[PDB]
């Protein structure tokens, strides 16, 4: 089990490459909401509901990819 | 549930390809945009080939939802060994997104079938 | 997650109960107001034709 | 035997590289929908149906790629 | 031994093409959602190019998935 | 051993699909946004989209034939 | 040991590849906040609250990925 033990540590490191898409997705949704709110007047509700729901969908890729690296440790 | 979801999705993909092929026997065929060029038959990755990719993508919603719930076993051992209240808020958000993904997957499957029925009658 | 999903769905069903009854007022309750207005207009037309 | 067991752990690591496109795709459709809703008047329906249907098509690549890494682990 | 162990690596790096197919469905949906609010391309017109453009962009993911499935 | 290195040639060669998949959406985004400005509908922009997509898809077809030839010959 | 000890040092380096998404995320939220504040007058709160809350969500990916590389080296 020497080859399977060394592959478990390397598998949890390469599986974390998906954090670049999930980390940049939280900033891409916040950039359009901050620049769009200054155009008057998407503040209360309207654009506030799509920013909270849109951030949860983009963060699902980071939580799903983290379960693969955590199960191989 | 994983084996039954892939078998049920494969039957829906064969019915969409058979319905479009039966309508082409009496309403011409073509189905290709012409703009003074050629090599349109080599890019036949749609219609027949698109049904296999759409069935695997729509049928994977049952397997993806079970993977999120089965991942709580690794976090349960660390929380029973910072505060452990962060795992309850994260599991509630993943459960709400998994339940809402069924409505988005059903609407995406109905939108894909509308393009095949409209193109077969035009 | 089973106890957190039951508590979250209980609060969402409470707000949806008030939204379903309010949305039904524009179809179910609006049909009674539309039938009463049609009956009042038909009664005035029948009284004008009889006069 | 030993070589086939070590390749199973590494097969689920490189297969998760597709999470960058699926994670950033959920935020790209939400950024245009949040900025376009404040321009009057794509709010109720109209653009609401394309945002819900477009998010499921972009997230289909992450669900299909996750089945490959899960079958080899 | 060597051919059986190489089958797992043939389906891992082959799935790297999902980034182009996953982001392609969002690039066509971002221009269609922002362009529909300018009035009034709703039924057909812009809806036909977005439906046909999404199937052509998703053809790269179907061809890459058949290679990883044939070796696994 | 030549059979072990033949399977790796069909996986690393599929990395070029990111340019072909994103190229079909880049040409479709400019054609959908330009047609709403009135009135590039019949031909003009519609005829250039069919010819422009064949040039971007030529890179994906040539790269797919290299990985397919190693698995058969 | 031997094979397991060599894989622990290499796992802490490949896990740090996710810092590109978290590092560029702080600049993407700061570019929209600096360019949007010149339109007058999103200063106190409003845009300042979304930029502070948005930076914490983007930094969660880098902090969670750093715990994986730190656990394999200690």
């Amino acid at each position: 089990m020497q080859l399977v033990l060394a592959a478990k540590y390397i598998g949890a490191a390469i599986a974390t490459i998906g954090l670049t898409g999930a980390g940049i997705g939280i900033a891409i949704v916040f950039a359009a909401l901050i620049n769009g709110t200054s155009r008057n007047p998407s503040l209360r509700n309207t654009l506030f509901p799509f920013a909270i729901l849109g951030f949860a969908l983009s963060e699902a890729t980071g939580l799903f990819c983290l379960m693969i690296s955590f199960l191989l440790l | 549930i994983y084996i039954i979801g892939i078998s049920v999705s494969l039957w829906i993909g064969l019915t969409i390809l058979g319905l479009f092929l039966n309508k082409a026997v009496f309403f011409s065929l073509f189905v290709p945009s012409g703009t003074p060029l050629p090599l349109v038959p080599v890019l036949v990755l749609i219609e027949l080939l698109s049904y296999t990719a759409r069935a695997i993508s729509l049928g994977l919603r049952l397997a993806a939802n079970t993977l999120s719930g089965h991942l709580l076993m690794s976090i349960l051992g660390n929380l029973v060994k910072i505060f452990g209240l962060i795992p309850l808020a994260g599991i509630f958000a993943i459960v709400i997104l998994e339940f809402a993904i069924a409505c988005i997957q059903a609407y995406v499957f109905a939108i894909l079938t509308s393009s095949y029925l409209k193109d077969s009658i035009y | 997650i089973l106890l957190v999903t039951f508590l979250g769905f209980i609060a969402l069903i409470s707000k949806t109960v008030a939204p379903l009854y309010g949305e039904m007022a524009k179809n179910r309750t609006d049909h009674v107001v539309g039938l009463l207005n049609q009956a009042r207009a038909d009664h005035v037309n029948a009284v004008k034709t009889r006069i």
